[PDB]
RNA sequence: GGUUCGAAGACGAUCAGAUACCGUCGUAGUUCCGACCAUAAACGAUGCCGACUGGCGAUGCGGCGGCGUUAUUCCCAUGACCCGCCGGGCAGCUUCCGGGAAACCAAAGUCUUUGGGUUCCGGGGGGAGUAUGGUUGCAAAGCUGAAACUUAAAGGAAUUGA
RNA sequence: CACAUGUUCC
């Protein structure tokens, strides 16, 4: 039941020392533990399964069939993730996709449309992401519009925290594996696009592993 | 049927229509 | 990012590349966080503070990651300006 | 041959910006390009430029910052009314918070905000953000 | 085929690295040495492990073995790694220096020194492998 | 390191660079190594600039000193020349030594018992240790490399231009780094020379170990 | 479009006019032969006279007898 | 799909090369497309090289060799095992096999 | 004019049959001149002009510079080599530039962050490059070029079995 | 020197 950490990044998570997951993204450190997400956002986070894909391969004694899972995950304010796992059994693949989905959560950037009053609601600019031949574009939208999209990427924008956005999908969107990943790249590039507000010199704070380099050696390996 | 010989069959058939139409005039 | 009434609204500010001036993404696992030790002028010993930099993973894979730090190193005085 | 001159200059510095060059050289120097470069500099999108005026079409060395995403050109120069100028920036600029459409007017060459201030239209030149 | 499997081989690896003084050379003694110090469920494997040990014995007195941890052979290697000769290989009064590298030091601060002897460069550039 | 007479070039280190042939480069030239080379002599060997080598040697020495924990500085050598030089450098400084056969997955696989989390990667040769540079991409790792003129710069982050082909020029450059990382932190005074003699770090061939023994007998 | 001239409107319009005839839906709706071959002639419904009842055999795997009328 | 970048020939800027016949069959193969083998061999190899030597009137007479430039087609060379199929990564290697015997 | 080869054809083998593959002949043709013919897997299956975007070693030509070896011999200069630089000429190697469905591409990049210029051309697969009409050609055939009707797939790249 | 061909469903 009790969590014992493996990666030394997660050691500081258990020592009550990492204040938030934002400075984890600040230094682009890799996350390889699914329960690191569970310490910061273990309550508001929700999961939702996209599709169960029964892929198979041709063997000599019939077709070896295994089940591929598609789970999108993320709390409704600031974060969203996607995970794909292809296991032997459906429930194992669903459970195994949740673990990979928490490892792949990314922070969102929410912007205003025109006027800048209240809370940010829409995508700050026109970002797009693609994999394979599926290309998905995100357009800023006024308040109260809703998510104008296909039903499957509509769940992802519910779970990313964006309430209003216009979308456009180019390509064979019947393939849900590429259709979901192409959208998930587009939200993931919101903090990859340079904004004119972000033209200031970024002050460098102390590294999270640097600030507790003595704390990480006095109690364990 | 190879695509080459069906073209050759068409030319033999087209030439056959050439002689048949010519004798009527 | 600002609202109308003058409050910061983003949950964090991402880093920026020291050479290419691009913002470093959250999943740029090939990012660099350099730490450059300073030297005391008379005793020639370590002081205690940092002169840290930040380089995106694209520059490493393009082969100018040693040159990028080197160019800031002349400008920050770590490397002798004659070189 | 070289039909448009501004198109070759803007794409040359866009290729350098994608690679992230500190400064870039464009082979022709024109009055339109010099006016084009002054529009972007007042907004701080690029580093400071200089021209090398020989006895031919001169060469311009433009210092670059990392603040440029894409500087495109619209060919041919369609005339833009004041009524559909909002329609031009809707499907060309990324957002309404930033992004600049520059277009030549009788008062001079300026971005779309300053053309709204002077209430003057004209022919489009390009887009940059 | 009398090829020793991994279960026989891996069991014989741990015995040597723990009982170097207890092990002998002939088959029958270390057969009985391994009888007390190893819980082997059958006599057949007891002969097979001790027999493979004896084949590894002939590799031991003839030099080192890759996959082994002997406390006596590492002590031989440890002092050989920490060998210090009475002078350095850098201390020669004779240093041959290319004339093109003599122009190097002269533009630097440390141009003219005491024990630097300039040679004569080879005339005629011939350094590339023939094409083909 | 920048125009500071305490850290400028020493005359004792000049004769060491020349006798070990560290200024001697390779036959070919990587286009990133065009800035560390004086001029290519006749017979087609490039000449590495030693003062600029010394300047790059000082900048990498700032890296280990800035790392507060000396343990998590992974030092890896795969070619047979460099294991003896990197083992005592890790012993003297406190770094983590890896001697040959870099296991793929020491920085990515959690289940491995050799799962290391360094803050710094020091590489004897980029071509001999390209595999440590591969996991230097998957984990945020600044990298130091002892590069030659032929050595490419894929995923290296700071380079010290040296001769990594000659055995005397390999272990001397680590004997450079063993002195300097202990010279900003307080272990060694710069007035007196450091007492360990550089043949300790040099690779001994098994023939040379066999060659030495009868003269001792 | 390929050509982007400021006075190529007659070139662009002629290309779109010609390439529309290569579309299956446009050529069907803008030719007299498609309406000539249609027994309804654009009519949604029509009245006819029954002269016999015809049984039609079915296609591949699904096999049955479909009841039809020659109208 | 495209199997070979050069389409199994050395024609890059010509567009047309002269054909040559084969050794086993009379197949018309382009000169750059043909597998060309040049064999340096003696008239007699192991057994007849010895007994003729003492039977030669002139002592210490070197036996002349025979020079044949072989020209095989794709079907002929593979059937005669001059060349063989390789993997997709092994195709791109064009260095000759090592020559020691 | 017809040496060789060789459609058609004859003959001998093989096979259940060969009217094919094999072998012996062999007309037209293959060879030269003067006129037609305008079709090829006429391919880089990749229109043409202009710019930018990594290197690496070659190679063809011309030019430039330089230690040196070697010929005319009597050396300068010209030849043959060696070391580099320049322009494009055919290419190759290499990598997370970048792109593409992938194979792969220094162009097939600089594209949802979509606009340098200008032609040709395609709209599921058959019918069908067919009928008819027009036009050229001595002929063979060449160019333009449908519809009725039928069909829920055809096809491209790639993985695993057989 | 020959090894030509074996209706439809999972
Ligand atoms: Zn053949």
């Amino acid at each position: 039941k009790e969590w014992l950490p493996v990666t030394k990044l997660g050691r500081l998570v258990k020592d009550m020392k990492i204040k938030s997951l934002e400075e984890i993204y600040l230094f682009s450190l890799p996350i390889k533990e699914s329960e690191i997400i569970d310490f910061f956002l273990g309550a508001s986070l929700k999961d939702e399964v996209l599709k169960i894909m029964p892929v198979q391969k041709q063997t000599r004694a019939g077709q070896r069939t295994r089940f591929k899972a598609f789970v999108a995950i993320g709390d409704y304010n600031g974060h969203v993730g996607l995970g794909v796992k292809c296991s032997k059994e459906v429930a194992t693949a669903i459970r195994g996709a949740i673990i990979l989905a928490k490892l792949s959560i990314v922070p969102v950037r929410r912007g205003y449309w025109g006027n800048k009053i209240g809370k940010p609601h829409t995508v700050p600019c026109k970002v797009t992401g693609r994999c394979g031949s599926v290309l998905v574009r995100l357009i800023p939208a006024p308040r109260g519009t809703g998510i104008v999209s296909a039903p499957v990427p509509k769940k992802l924008l519910m779970m990313a925290g964006i309430d209003d956005c216009y979308t456009s999908a180019r390509g064979c969107t019947a393939t849900l594996g590429n259709f979901a990943k192409a959208t998930f790249d587009a939200i993931s590039k919101t903090y990859s696009y340079l904004t004119p507000d972000l033209w200031k010199e970024t002050v460098f704070t102390k590294s999270p592993y640097q600030e507790f380099t003595d704390h990480l050696v006095k109690t364990h390996t | 049927m190879r695509a080459k010989w069906r073209k050759k069959r068409m030319r033999r058939l087209k030439r056959k229509r050439r002689k048949m139409r010519q004798r009527s005039k | 990012m600002q609202n109308d009434a003058g409050e910061f609204v983003d949950l964090y500010v991402p880093r920026k590349c020291s050479a290419s001036n691009r913002i470093i993404g959250a999943k740029d696992h090939a990012s660099i966080q350099m730490n450059v030790a300073e030297v005391d002028k008379v005793t020639g010993r370590f002081n205690g503070q940092f002169k840290t930099y930040a380089i995106c993973g694209a520059i490493r894979r393009m082969g100018e990651s040693d040159d990028s730090i080197l160019r800031l190193a002349k400008a920050d005085g770590i490397v002798s300006k004659n070189f | 041959v070289r039909m448009n001159v501004l198109a070759d200059a803007l794409k040359s510095i866009n290729n350098a910006e994608k690679r992230g060059k500190r400064q870039v050289l464009i082979r022709p120097c024109s009055k339109v390009i010099v006016r084009f470069l002054t529009v972007m500099m007042k907004h701080g999108y690029i580093g400071e430029f200089e021209i090398i005026d020989d006895h031919r079409a001169g060469k311009i060395v433009v210092n670059l910052t990392g603040r440029l995403n894409k500087c495109g050109v619209i060919s041919p120069r369609f005339d833009v009314q004041l009524k559909d100028l909002e329609k031009w920036q809707n499907n060309l600029l990324p957002s309404r918070q930033f992004g600049f459409i520059v277009l030549t007017t009788s008062a001079g060459i300026m971005d779309h905000e300053e053309a709204r201030r002077k209430h003057t239209g004209g022919k489009i030149l390009g887009f940059f953000f | 085929g009398r090829v020793r499997t991994k279960t026989v081989k891996k069991a014989a690896r741990v015995i040597i690295e723990k009982y170097y003084t207890r092990l002998g050379n002939d088959f029958h003694t270390n057969k009985r040495v391994c009888e007390e110090i190893a819980i082997i469920p059958s006599k057949k494997l007891r002969n097979k492990i001790a027999g493979y040990v004896t084949h590894l014995m002939k590799r031991i007195q003839r030099g080192p073995v890759r996959g082994i941890s002997i406390k006596l052979q590492e002590e031989e290697r440890e002092r050989r790694d920490n060998y210090v000769p009475e002078v350095s290989a850098l201390d020669q009064e004779i240093i041959e220096v290319d004339p093109d590298t003599k122009e190097m030091l002269k533009l630097l601060d440390f141009g003219s020194l005491s024990n630097l002897q300039v040679t004569q460069p080879t005339v005629g550039m011939n350094f590339k492998t023939p094409r083909g | 390191s920048g125009a500071l007479d305490v850290l400028q070039m020493k005359e004792e280190d000049v004769l060491k660079f020349l006798a070990a042939g560290t200024h001697l480069g390779g036959t070919n030239l990587d286009f990133q190594m065009e800035q560390y080379i004086y001029k290519r002599k006749s017979d087609g060997i490039y000449i590495i600039n030693l003062k600029r080598t010394w300047e790059k040697l000082l900048l990498a020495a700032r890296a280990i000193v800035a790392i507060e924990n000396p343990a998590d500085v992974s030092v890896i050598s795969s070619r047979n020349t460099g294991q003896r030089a990197v083992l005592k450098f890790a012993a003297a400084t406190g770094a983590t030594p890896i001697a040959g056969r870099f296991t793929p997955g020491t920085f990515t696989n959690q289940i491995q018992t050799a799962f290391r989390e360094p803050r710094l990667l020091v590489v004897t040769d980029p071509r001999a240790d390209h595999q440590p540079l591969t996991e230097a991409s998957y984990v945020n790792l600044p990298t130091i490399a002892l590069c030659n003129t032929d050595s490419p710069l894929r995923y290296v982050d700071i380079a010290i231009p040296c001769n990594n082909k000659g055995a005397h020029s390999v272990g001397l450059m680590w004997w450079m780094l063993a002195r300097e990382v202990l010279r900003m932190r307080g272990t060694i005074s710069r007035e007196h020379p450091w007492e360990v003699m550089p043949d300790l770090y040099f690779y001994r061939d098994p023939e040379e170990i066999e060659k030495e023994e009868q003269a001792a007998a | 479009g390929k050509c982007r001239g400021l006075r190529t409107a007659r070139k662009l319009r002629s290309h779109r006019r010609d390439q529309k005839w290569h579309d299956k839906q446009y050529k069907k709706a803008h030719l007299g032969t498609a309406l000539k071959a249609n027994p309804f002639g654009g009519a949604s419904h029509a009245k006819g006279i029954v002269l016999e009842k015809v049984g039609v055999e079915a296609k591949q795997p699904n096999s049955a007898i479909r009841k039809c009328v020659r109208v | 799909t495209k199997k070979r970048r050069n389409n199994g020939r050395a024609k890059k800027g010509r567009g047309h090369v002269q054909p040559i016949r084969c050794t086993n069959c009379a197949r018309c193969v382009p000169k750059d497309k043909a597998i060309k083998k040049f064999v340096i061999r003696n008239i007699v190899e192991a057994a007849a090289v010895r007994d003729i030597s003492e039977a030669s009137v002139f002592d210490a007479y070197v036996l002349p060799k025979l020079y044949v430039k072989l020209h095989y087609c794709v079907s002929c060379a593979i059937h005669s095992k001059v060349v063989r199929n390789r993997s997709r990564e092994a195709r791109k290697d064009r260095t000759p096999p090592p020559r020691f015997r």
